[PDB]
């Protein structure tokens, strides 16, 4: 089963999908690929959870249900001989509805 | 040339509405006239009576967005093995981006108001452009 | 994979496989960096295009029953609005 994700930092977010049993690592292998640091550099968060590499995305909580692709899952992610303070800048607000829409 | 064919060769059928729509079963008859039958809401089934070589296509109830049977435009009964029904699984398509946002937009705003939008006069006729049975069935033949 | 960055009007950066943003033959135009910055189109925008390229790569030609893509009202006339540029 696989899941999809958006990979957020800072003002940056990565559209990728994994398998539920893959791992936190393979992910951490995922984001290396793209953005070019390595895992040990790297540290993935669910909400203000850190995540083990050992375990698998599904027991992290990432699952069909919650990593939809058209409602993608978020992971946080932060890099480093110190880690970062996790941060993801929100998106932009939406403007008030137009009358003729309410 | 889209019609019915009057076989008289019974088919049973399930309608498997698997779409979020309330879904209108639509029988093209021996004139190629639509006929519009009892709805079915999400995540319903219900074991019917047609016979083969009959047309059929499905649309949402309310907005007549055309949804897809068996991943395609057009349903035909055929011959029932074993006693086994034929599955008719009505699904969503993918819609394009715009046309699932012209979706929405006309679900939230009246008809009349599409001219206050402040959006392209091109999108205003787009959003005029509803759905409708009878232009797919003339795409249908020319195809 | 391949990978393309699409970036907001308010600088938030969006990568995405090449294959998906191609959905968008405004895009593929575009792209032929590997950077396309969108002057016209916001973060809460954009982000919403990324998922419709997912969802349509998923679920195209695919038996599964497909789900809905869901559109908040207070994003719809700005997405309509994108969609109809990036013909998609
Ligand atoms: C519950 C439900 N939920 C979603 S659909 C649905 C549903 C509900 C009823 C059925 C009965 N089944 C058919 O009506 C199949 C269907 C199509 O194949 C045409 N058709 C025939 O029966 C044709 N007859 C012939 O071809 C012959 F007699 C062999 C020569 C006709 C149409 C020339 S005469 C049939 C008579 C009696 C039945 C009414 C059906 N009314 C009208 C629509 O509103 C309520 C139902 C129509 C006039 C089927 C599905």
């Amino acid at each position: 089963m696989d899941v999809f994700l958006m990979i957020r930092r800072h003002k940056t977010t990565i559209f990728t999908d994994a398998k539920e049993s893959s791992t936190v690592f393979e992910l951490k292998r995922i984001v290396e690929g793209i953005l070019k640091r390595p895992p040990d550099e790297q540290r993935l968060y669910k909400d203000d959870q850190l995540l083990d590499d050992g375990k698998t995305l599904g027991e992290c909580g990432f699952t069909s249900q919650t990593a939809r692709p058209q409602a993608p899952a978020t992971v946080g992610l932060a890099f480093r001989d110190t880690f970062e303070a996790l941060c993801i800048e929100p998106f932009s607000s939406p403007p008030e509805l137009p009358d003729v829409m309410k | 040339v889209l019609r019915s064919v009057n076989s008289r060769e019974p088919s049973q059928v399930i309608f498997c509405n698997r779409s979020p729509r309330v879904v209108l079963p639509v029988w093209l008859n021996f004139d190629g006239e639509p006929q519009p039958y009892p709805t079915l809401p999400p995540g319903t089934g219900r074991r019917i009576h047609s016979y083969r070589g009959h047309l059929w296509l499905f649309r949402d109830a309310g907005t007549h967005d055309g949804l897809l049977v068996n991943q395609t435009e057009l349903f035909v009964p055929s011959l029932n093995v074993d006693g086994q029904p034929i599955f008719a699984n009505i699904t969503l398509p993918v819609y394009t981006l715009k046309e699932r946002c012209l979706q929405v937009v006309r679900s939230l705003v009246k008809p009349e108001n599409y001219r206050r939008l402040d959006i392209v006069r091109s999108l205003y006729e787009d959003l005029e452009d509803h759905p409708n049975v009878q232009k797919d069935l003339e795409r249908l033949t020319q195809e | 994979m391949m990978y393309v960055k699409l970036i907001s009007s308010d600088g938030h950066e969006f990568i995405v496989k090449r294959e998906h943003a191609l959905t968008s033959g405004t895009i593929k135009a575009m792209l032929s960096t590997n950077e396309v910055n969108f002057r016209e189109i916001p973060s809460h925008v954009l982000s919403k295009v990324c998922m419709y390229f997912t969802y349509k790569v998923r679920y195209t030609n695919s038996s599964t029953e497909i789900p809905e893509f869901p559109i908040a009202p207070e994003i719809a006339l700005e997405l309509l609005m994108a969609a109809n540029f990036l013909d998609c």
